[PDB]
């Protein structure tokens, strides 16, 4: 169960993500045409990069029982709701009692991943990911934060 | 960051820019020239040294194009161009936000703010469409006309410096249900130019309400 | 506020749902190619509808603080989760500390409807950006 | 009251800090000789900045009873230690028995700011000396 | 981890420090020119020594896990703060839980000595010693408490 996740990151977030998920050599372009070049997992050359510049990066999050999940919500068969941070699903002491497990997406939106004793397949997960936060209005805000740097 | 325009279509060619970015360029962010049409449904064209989008005798079609901080007219059409943008969000243009130059522009429900000059303008013929366009923080005038007609069935002009709506050398401003808010004279007419509006809100008028004159006629009814 | 949920119902559940939420004339299909036809709210035709056949149906639910909700879940600021049945959102005794409210969708799915004192449509979900104006600075060129 | 703290930040932390506390034009160096340059609050140049590279940056924090503090620690007269987040010193409910207040500096370091009812700058820290005037006495000489 | 500590002591404090940290033979000069001579760890000859006379002495305090520390503050991993007087760091029953240990300097100023399971090196300790009490204003008070003793 591997899920593509495309996001836009500032320079600090992009550098952090690149160093955590090792990149040997790659050039990342930004919203405003600035670029940063990683060579041998070390920053080498950066163009004129202003604040609020957005870089597009796609990361794969894979949801499996054995690997840890950053934030999930578990419902016992008795009716108790608990939340667990950064532990695998199998790491629960008594997985026998657990009925449902929902991933949490930092938007306070729950996506069902574990029901009826088995993981949710990829396509039902896509359906639930669309379905969880339908009426999510994002604030519209645009600032150019740049101008053609050279004298032309 | 290109020296010239961001994306250019010339000589009867089609280009699609559904959500792309044309920023920071040394000239017009998007330019159609001589019949070519680009499509920019949700693009982002801000920060350029010149116009956010230009239509040099070509068609431009947008839905919610974003513009900001461009060096000149945020949206511009000339020599027969046609810029259609139902919900364009232009802002912070050094010059005019959107200017029609002998051609037509269709911004039905655009929201445009903080222009360095006139909020909208139709100079030297041409027409500009509007349904509920929102002007805010204009430089000189919220609406301007130079022998050109501007239709705005409703509007929310505010924060304008000199005058909310201005008509000169002919040309109508069919701003009927506008929610204008400014201290100066709201409706202005000069050199035989008409204006049509409602009487629900009592707004200052340059000329007597519903009589002809050397200056154009107004119908406050 | 309109919430759209897709569900899978057998023939009996499909018939009950269709007659409960009036459908005049339309054809429902299933996985195995079997179909049922409603015409003027009458089951005119069925075509080899075996058991364990799942008809996929989309359902529209209007969500409003005044209107009662069949089954929802509320989360306070401290972390306590509770569930309520047949109670309008405004009816809750303690809305002061209620931070989030999801709608349990009978599939054990969860749909956010209430976030930080407002319905989810009214909330605006501000992004993040460092505050700064345009650079508007001329830089040297390396060419 | 101005508190100066020196810290070591990686590239991502350095960029976040620099953009958060606006820097116009200046060059930061690291241990391994790598450097980054901000010019008009833009990252113009970077020179081979590997991971686990520590840029040393000094930071100035203004401390005042009205201004809130990110993370501080308070010690009463009896001996109980507590920690508070995002609360101004004047905001504390029990300042009557609060004897000392240090500022936890995210490095687990501790900087004294409040001592015995006053800010640390106002406190005077009297030394010790036996009370007596000048001797002004003539003594015999051994020579 | 040996730290030099220069201080000014009155006659009683100087005598006490000398006898605790055995001095076989040495002459200590004061602020005002008076001196005290220790010979065979016994006071032999003292010049005219007035009250409030200050003698300069440097003592080495060494911070190690095995040797006792006069006053330190310990933070458990759970979040408890405790203070210990005159015991070594290793003398704690469960050093496993301890996260941070700060020395206390009688000015109510804490200096970090133990973090991340290891002692703080000498140079970081010097940095923290400078850093702990920056805005420490000492009361300015000057009394001569003397005059040229002889008739001249």
């Amino acid at each position: 169960l591997i899920i593509k996740h495309q996001m836009k990151l500032h320079l600090n977030e992009l550098v952090d993500w690149a160093w955590r998920n090792g990149v040997t050599s790659e050039k990342f372009h930004s919203n405003n045409g600035s670029y940063v070049i990683f060579d041998h997992s070390a920053v080498v050359e950066t163009y004129i990069i202003n604040k609020n510049d957005l870089f597009n990066v796609t990361e794969e999050i894979e949801i499996t029982l054995d690997k840890p999940i950053d934030y999930f919500l578990e419902k016992d068969m008795y009716g108790n709701y608990r939340e667990h941070f950064g532990i695998a699903i199998n790491d629960l002491l008594f997985l026998n009692t657990t009925v449902n497990i929902w991933l949490v997406n930092d938007d306070n939106s729950h996506i069902l991943i574990y029901k009826d004793g088995k993981l949710i397949d990829e396509y039902m997960y896509h359906q639930f990911e669309y379905e969880a936060n339908q009426n999510k209005h994002i604030y519209p805000n645009n600032k150019a934060s740049g101008t053609y740097p050279h004298k032309t | 960051r290109n020296k010239w325009h961001g994306v250019i279509a010339s000589n009867n060619s089609k280009v699609d820019f559904t959500s792309g970015n044309a920023n920071e360029n040394g000239l017009d962010g998007i330019q159609c020239t001589h019949g070519s049409t680009v499509q920019a449904r949700l693009s982002t064209t801000n920060g350029n040294k010149r116009n956010g989008v230009l239509a040099y005798a070509g068609d431009v079609y947008c839905q919610e194009i974003n513009c900001d901080g461009n060096g000149r007219r945020g949206l511009e059409a000339t020599r027969g161009g046609y810029v259609a943008a139902y919900g364009a969000k232009v802002s912070r243009s050094k010059d005019d936000n959107v200017l029609a130059y002998g051609s037509m522009i269709s911004i039905n429900e655009a929201l445009i703010e903080r222009a360095g000059r006139n909020g909208i303008e139709a100079t030297r013929g041409g027409q500009i469409f509007a349904d509920r366009i929102t002007i805010t923080g204009s430089g000189d005038f919220g609406i301007l006309a130079y022998a050109s007609k501007v239709f705005a069935e409703a509007s929310n002009i505010s924060g304008t410096k000199n005058e909310p709506v201005y008509a000169t050398r002919g040309g109508e401003v069919t701003c009927f249900g506008s929610n204008i808010s400014s201290n100066k004279t709201v409706y202005n007419v000069y050199n035989g130019s008409r204006i049509f509006t409602d009487k629900d809100h009592g707004y200052s008028t340059n000329v007597d309400p519903q009589t002809l004159s050397s200056k154009g006629l107004i119908i406050l009814g």
